[PDB]
Parts: structure tokens; C-alpha cells; sequence
């Protein structure tokens, strides 16, 4: 169970996004 | 205007009074306009609520 962090009034009206990698693991993406 | 159950931000110049307990009262949290007897509670609130 997820609790929220934020809430952004920010009035974008998105598409896309993508994740961002640290250097000088693996994630999973689902939708509603 | 916003109106939600959420932490409220923007509010009308309304003076707080202290805050009476095990004693029936005329309340008002945040404009939520009530009546009823406030008392400590073990509801563990999570924090955003
Ligand atoms: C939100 O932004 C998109 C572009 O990012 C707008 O365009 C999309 O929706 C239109 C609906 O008429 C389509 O005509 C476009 O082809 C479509 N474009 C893409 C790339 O998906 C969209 O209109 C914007 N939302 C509103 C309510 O206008």
C-alpha cells in the first residue's frame, strides 16, 4: 500500500516520460 | 476555491480559540462546523491525513 508523497498543481498536460540513471538493478513500468 | 478534506492552506481571518476537551462543544477545524464531545483518541492518523 502506497501512501502519497506530493501533489503538483502544475497544469501540464503530459504524454510522456522517462526514468533517469546514475554513473561515473532494474525497474518496471505499468499503467491505470 | 479548493474545497477538500486534504491539510487546508488558504483560510478567512477567524481568531483560533484554545482547544476544550471530554466537555460538549460547538466546534469549527478548518471551517468544518460541528458539534460533539472532543477527546485524545488512538487513531493513529497517517501522516498526510
Ligand atoms: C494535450 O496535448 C496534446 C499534444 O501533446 C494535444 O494533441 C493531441 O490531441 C488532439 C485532440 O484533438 C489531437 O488532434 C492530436 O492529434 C493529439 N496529438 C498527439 C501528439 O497526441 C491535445 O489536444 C491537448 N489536450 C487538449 C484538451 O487540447
Amino acid at each position: 500500500a502506497l501512501e502519497p508523497l506530493v501533489d503538483l498543481p502544475i497544469g501540464i498536460n503530459i504524454t510522456r516520460f522517462q526514468t533517469l540513471l546514475a554513473l561515473h538493478a532494474a525497474y518496471y513500468v505499468g499503467y491505470l | 476555491f479548493e474545497l477538500l478534506h486534504a491539510p487546508a492552506t488558504v483560510c478567512g481571518p477567524k481568531k483560533s480559540t484554545n482547544l476544550v476537551k471530554n466537555k460538549c462543544v460547538n466546534f469549527n477545524f478548518n471551517g468544518l462546523t460541528g458539534t460533539g464531545v472532543l477527546t485524545e483518541s488512538n487513531k493513529k492518523f497517517l501522516p498526510f491525513q
